[PDB]
């Protein structure tokens, strides 16, 4: 009965450790072929504890930072092979441009010429990312899938799209934005590169989210790409989980 | 006109954005749409000078702290912001204003301790707590609720004011 001891005293770790907690509660469970068993009860205890799906994996609760461990270890070199052969096709390339804020844009690059390389560049990555079901690491699955079953006991109507938001928000759109601190690059990229790379997390995010841009004004514009990969990116998380 | 580079830090689930959004498009978001960066502009009158607002309302998440060192460099003045029915967002005040400190080279750098969700009852957060680690640090304490817009613009006008102060004469 190692699971109801392990519970027991993480009540006692106060918050500034979880993240060490998270670590050693992943890497001891792991190594006894129990790390689903771990995740259903941490999982489910946050469920459990939610009013409604607005508040649930968000924030950085001791739950949430064992997904994210979960996400880096299992999914570190799957990551990697996925994203460095499109970040080194953009990094090296002649003259393409993202700033897509106004204020921000130089006088003689185009705006509408502007938004199109974002596009382009995003097209890329998420294509890649809903064709890479058959590379995903299998304790990455299991993972997603638990996530997955946890949530809909209480909340089937949202499981699918929890399980994606929380891959893309904690998992995926990190290395997109700083490859070189998450260890796909071995060096930062250009700041023209930097730029685009974050907005293209933008991007990808609202699709993962399953909602449209309503708050930057200079985001709007990309709404009809992101409803047009809305189903697409739903199926690929079928699939995962 | 002047433009005042200002910077939104704190944990996730704050309230950042509500805070944000307030100021900018007067409502309040009951969605929690988690932020990587957003980026806004507005002009105001303050103490009788108009003056452009250059916002940035950053990613509380933890797993976009390799985005931090960069908007410490170009940002002006910050918000550091904690909701008062979470305490865990009080502790997580110290490491950002030790981190600002420690990418600015400087034991003073413009910045408002904001506490927000004043709306509700439950306070995890005593108003003395926070007095007295603004005092510790120099800076003024603001409590604020973006649900019914308490002190929001007091939040963002003292930063203003704070900023004017650190600039030299
Ligand atoms: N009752 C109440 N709820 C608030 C208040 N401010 C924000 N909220 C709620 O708290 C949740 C999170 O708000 P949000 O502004 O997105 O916080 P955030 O700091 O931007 N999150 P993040 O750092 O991930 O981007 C939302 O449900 C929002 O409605 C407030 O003053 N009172
Ligand atoms: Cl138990
Ligand atoms: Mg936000």
């Amino acid at each position: 009965g190692e699971l109801p001891i392990a519970m027991a005293l993480a009540n006692v770790v106060p918050c500034s450790q979880w993240d060490e907690l998270a670590r050693v509660l992943v890497t001891l469970f792991d190594s006894r072929h129990l790390l689903y068993q771990l995740l259903w009860n941490m999982f489910s205890k946050e469920v459990e504890l939610a009013d409604s799906m607005q508040t649930l994996f968000r924030g950085n609760s001791l739950a949430s930072k064992i997904m994210t461990f979960c996400f880096k270890v299992y999914g570190a070199t799957y990551l990697q092979k996925l994203l460095d052969p499109l970040l080194r096709i953009v990094i090296t390339w002649q003259h393409v441009s993202f700033e897509v804020d106004p204020t921000r844009l130089e006088p003689s690059e185009s705006l509408e010429e502007n938004q199109r390389n974002l596009l382009q560049m995003t097209e890329k990555f998420f294509h890649a990312i809903i064709s890479s079901s058959s590379e995903f690491p299998p304790q990455l699955r299991s993972v997603c899938h638990c996530l997955y079953q946890v949530v809909s006991q209480r909340f089937p109507q949202n499981s699918i799209g929890a399980v994606g938001s929380a891959m893309f928000l904690r998992f995926i759109n990190p290395a997109i934005v700083s490859p070189y601190e998450a260890g796909i690059l071995d060096k930062k990229p250009p700041p023209r590169i930097e730029r685009g790379l974050k907005l293209m997390s933008k991007i990808l995010q609202s699709i993962a989210n399953h909602v449209l841009f309503t708050k930057e004004e200079h985001m709007r514009p990309f709404n009809d790409f992101v409803k047009s990969n809305f189903d697409a990116a739903r199926r690929f998380f079928l699939d995962i989980a | 006109m002047t433009e005042y580079k200002l910077v939104v830090v704190g944990a996730g689930g704050v309230g950042k954005s509500a805070l944000t959004i307030q100021l900018i498009q007067n409502h309040f978001v009951d969605e929690y749409d988690p932020t990587i960066e957003d980026s806004y502009r507005k002009q105001v009158v303050i103490d009788g000078e108009t003056c452009l607002l250059d916002i940035l309302d950053t990613a509380g998440q933890e797993e976009y702290s390799a985005m931090r060192d960069q908007y410490m460099r170009t940002g002006e003045g910050f918000l550091c912001v904690f909701a008062i029915n979470n305490t865990k967002s009080f502790e997580d005040i110290h490491h950002y204003r030790e981190q600002i400190k420690r990418v600015k080279d400087s034991e003073d750098v413009p910045m408002v301790l904001v506490g927000n969700k004043c709306d509700l009852p439950s306070r995890t957060v005593d108003t003395k707590q926070a007095q007295d680690l603004a005092r510790s640090y120099g800076i003024p304490f603001i409590e604020t609720s973006a649900k019914t817009r308490q002190g929001v613009d007091d939040a963002f006008y003292t930063l203003v004011r704070e900023i004017r102060k650190h600039k030299e004469k």
